[PDB]
């Protein structure tokens, strides 16, 4: 399953 | 054996034609298992392999939420990148992301990945340490500074060492009929006259899984790799792959040539000749 | 921006046997940017309702797609794949050859 967190460039 | 899981993502801007197109797919080894496309009517992540269908509604809900959130992040990030590269708002641009993990036969983490590209070139990558970054240029260094401040690497490490490995292991067990079966290539050699003087010998491998394979020609036991045309491995459209290797040979000399096939589905390498 | 023109292979899923249902495949790979037009042709005419895979990419970031349709090969019928991409000044046609 996919990750929940991400962050803007 | 060893195994991999990967999620791939592509956003493509289209100024004057609405929001960017966003497509993401997931793989275990060479098997597609999930997909999401933003240009579906009301888009949801959808199953593409039998062994994932058993995941409950909450799984699909969470996956879909993540896919939609990724699309929206990318939409903003495409705007950011026009600033970083002093670009005009007129053109189409591309953001790509891959992440995932490799495990060994014992199920332990071998390597984690997380990497981004803009317009088809490296932008920023998490290093193998899962702790530091490689930025391609001074724009990506701006991202790197923001991600260092926010301790992003540590968050990705926690996912890659934890859930990525744990869920890969689950999928390998649930999909053991197919994910843990190698289908060997079906092989043969054909002969294609070019003139009275010479002919192509083509060595075929069909119906194999996974995609990794080596095909080579020898003449009198010497590799002919400078003289061999080797096509890219290609999907058959079931789950299997195809490949061939060809050499041009003088007429009458065909029995000097041997084709050699290595694949995980085969006990020992094969040696094949043209059999008229 | 660096662009990469597609590689193209046109081929069948199973060994061709005249009169026997099969699948016709056109695999486009190694290209950038991702926008591409692919048609499958039967005696020069566009086959309707051709399906394709979802966009993905290789380690080098270049894209690949499989376009495919059911077909029943015969001695006489000619099949081909027609590809357009920004790197191409006109559509490229690759004929199906059962020996390739
Ligand atoms: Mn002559």
């Amino acid at each position: 399953r996919r990750k929940w967190r991400r962050w803007h460039l | 054996g060893s195994h991999s899981m990967r999620y791939f993502h592509t956003s493509v801007s289209r100024p004057g034609r609405g929001e960017p197109r966003f497509i993401t797919v997931g793989y275990v080894d060479d098997t597609l298992f999930v997909r999401f496309d933003s240009d579906a009517a009301s888009p949801r992540e959808e199953p593409r392999a039998p062994w994932i269908e058993q995941e409950g509604p909450e799984y699909w809900d969470r996956e879909t939420q993540i896919c939609k959130a990724k699309a929206q992040t990318d939409r903003e990030d495409l705007r950011t990148l026009l600033r970083y590269y002093n670009q005009s708002e007129a053109g189409s641009h591309t953001l790509q992301n891959m992440y995932g993990c490799d495990v060994g036969p014992d199920g332990r983490l071998l390597r984690g990945y997380h990497q981004d590209a803009y317009d088809g070139k490296d932008y920023i990558a998490l290093n193998e340490d899962l702790s530091s970054w490689t930025a391609a240029d001074t724009a990506a260094q701006i991202t790197q500074r923001k991600w260092e401040a926010a301790r992003v690497a540590e968050q990705l490490r926690a996912y890659l060492e934890g859930e990525c490995v744990e869920w890969l292991r689950r999928y390998l067990e649930n999909g053991k009929e197919t994910l843990q079966r190698a289908d060997p290539p079906k092989t043969h050699v054909t002969h294609h006259p070019i003139s009275d003087h010479e002919a192509t010998l083509r060595c075929w491998a069909l119906g194999f899984y996974p995609a990794e394979i080596t095909l080579t020609w020898q003449r009198d036991g010497e590799d002919q790799t400078q003289d061999t045309e080797l096509v890219e491995t290609r999907p058959a459209g079931d789950r299997t792959f195809q490949k061939w290797a060809a050499v041009v040979v003088p007429s009458g000399e065909e029995q000097r040539y041997t084709c050699h096939v290595q694949h995980e589905g085969l006990p020992k390498p094969l040696t094949l000749r043209w059999e008229p | 921006m660096i662009q990469r023109t597609p590689k193209i292979q046109v081929y069948s899923r199973h060994p061709a046997e005249n009169g026997k249902s099969n699948f016709l495949n056109c695999y486009v790979s190694g290209f950038h940017p991702s926008d591409i037009e692919v048609d499958l042709l039967k005696n020069g005419e566009r086959i309707e309702k051709v399906e394709h895979s979802d966009l993905s990419f290789s380690k080098d970031w270049s894209f690949y797609l499989l376009y495919y349709t059911e077909f029943t090969p015969t001695e006489k019928d000619e099949y081909a794949c027609r590809v357009n991409h920004v790197t191409l000044s006109q559509p490229k046609i690759v004929k199906w050859d059962r020996d390739m």
